[PDB]
């Protein structure tokens, strides 16, 4: 997936 | 398959959101963490420290490598408002579009191995089964099978093979068992050894390479030789001729640029007009400086924008300014820049013309270009004189030499 920070 | 250099990273926490940075990737998919995106904010900030294909290696001391995506996403929500990262570049540095050699897929080192020791092995040795693998496996396969042969038969797998194999056939198949960069700096160097100098190799390897090829390739000349390549350069040329391939053989050349510089196009183009055509004599400097430091984009318009000032073409100009060593040297440089599948097309063709063939360049063009530029060297060979690039190997060599010439080629037409 992708996560965002 | 390319990590690169490991560098250490401070970045800082945005009151609205976060870092600023997407990551995707974890030990889950066996791929690392890579920032993905980078946010407008933290962009003019990390402008040449952080780029999207980094992998984070460590956060703040903390190996994050053998850890998941989301062990990696809760180190970096309970840090604090700065994080330090040791970051490494992710590339894909093996690979081109426009090579003849395709990658295997049923990919397999330890079978081709055995495949080419019982090869080896057969009494008269079986030619045919050694070309028919090497030649159609990449360069990063073909080091593959070395260690896979070295570490089943406690031998070398190229001294092996120069036991096995003869004549140019040898040639080739051991030309294929070396990286880009150590067959460039092993035909430098044969360029160079003894007391006279073959400045048609020499020339044609400096001109053509690019800045990343000529980088690794003075790095393993050093390596191989323990002697630098731009003192075997001075030790082995002279006058202004010197001058253009020390230069050239530095690989300092710049960066093609996001914008095009039509100022310094017209600029440019003017300079080399006022310092050959124009003037009585030659600046050969100012041509040296002009065509060494600028981008190959840059100075193609730059050549089409000398047509302007000129009657005659850069090549043309260069014939009617300079002779001998330097002539040729400038004359192999503009159409490297112009036009380098044309170039190479050109030299096979010349390689080939006449009575017999000049083994070298033949050899050297099919392994050096078989996994860059062929399809294009192709194209042209065909376009310009009518008939393949195949068939002009078909009519100029033999034998098994022949069959994996013909192997690097990759198709008629
Ligand atoms: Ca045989
Ligand atoms: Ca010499
Ligand atoms: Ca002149
Ligand atoms: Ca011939």
């Amino acid at each position: 997936p992708e996560t965002s920070v | 398959s390319h990590m690169g250099g490991e560098r250490t990273v401070t970045i800082r926490r945005q009151t609205v959101g976060g870092f600023g940075l997407s990551i995707k990737g974890g030990a889950e998919h066996n791929i690392p963490v890579v920032v993905s995106k980078i946010s407008k904010e933290q962009r003019a900030e990390l402008s040449g420290l952080l780029f999207i294909g980094d992998a984070i290696l460590q956060i703040n001391g903390i190996n994050v490598r053998k850890c998941r995506h989301e062990e990696v996403v809760q180190v970096l929500r309970n840090a604090g408002e700065e994080v330090t990262l040791t970051v490494s570049f992710l590339k894909r540095a093996p690979g081109s579009a426009y090579g003849s050699v395709k990658a295997y897929t049923n990919f397999d080192a330890e079978r081709d191995a055995l495949n080419i020791e019982t090869a080896i092995k057969t009494k008269g040795v079986d030619e045919v089964t050694i070309v028919n693998i090497l030649t159609n496996r990449s360069n990063e396969q073909r080091q593959d099978i070395a260690f896979a042969y070295q570490r089943r038969t406690k031998k070398e797998l190229a001294s092996a093979l120069k036991s096995a194999l003869s004549g140019h056939l040898e040639t080739v198949i051991l030309g294929l068992l070396k990286t880009p960069a150590q067959y460039d700096a092993s035909e430098l160097k044969a360029s160079m050894k003894g007391l006279g100098t073959d400045e048609d190799s020499l020339i044609e390897i400096i001109c053509s390479r690019t800045n990343q090829e000529l980088q690794e390739i003075n790095r393993v000349y050093k390596e191989m030789y323990k002697t630098d390549l731009e003192k075997d350069i001075i030790s082995d040329t002279s006058g202004d001729f010197r001058k253009l391939m020390v230069a050239l053989a530095k690989g300092r050349r710049a960066e093609d640029g996001s914008v095009i510089d039509y100022e310094l196009i017209d600029q440019d183009a003017r300079d080399l007009y006022d310092a050959g055509v124009k003037r009585k004599g030659t600046d050969v400097p100012k041509w040296i400086s002009i065509m060494t430091e600028r981008s190959v984009p840059h100075l193609q318009k730059v050549f089409d924008r000398y047509k302007s000032y000129s009657p005659y073409d850069m090549l043309e100009s260069i014939r009617k300014e300079v002779k001998g060593d330097l002539e040729n040297a400038f004359l192999n440089l503009v159409q490297c820049i112009q036009n380098k599948p044309l170039y190479f097309a050109d030299r096979l063709y010349d390689s080939m013309k006449g009575k017999g063939t000049r083994d070298k360049v033949l050899i050297r063009i099919m392994v050096s270009r078989s996994e860059v530029d062929m399809l294009k060297i192709r194209s042209e060979f065909k376009r310009k004189y009518g008939k393949s690039l195949y068939y002009y190997i078909q009519q100029d060599t033999k034998g098994d030499y022949q069959k994996a010439l013909l192997y690097l080629c990759g198709g008629d037409d």
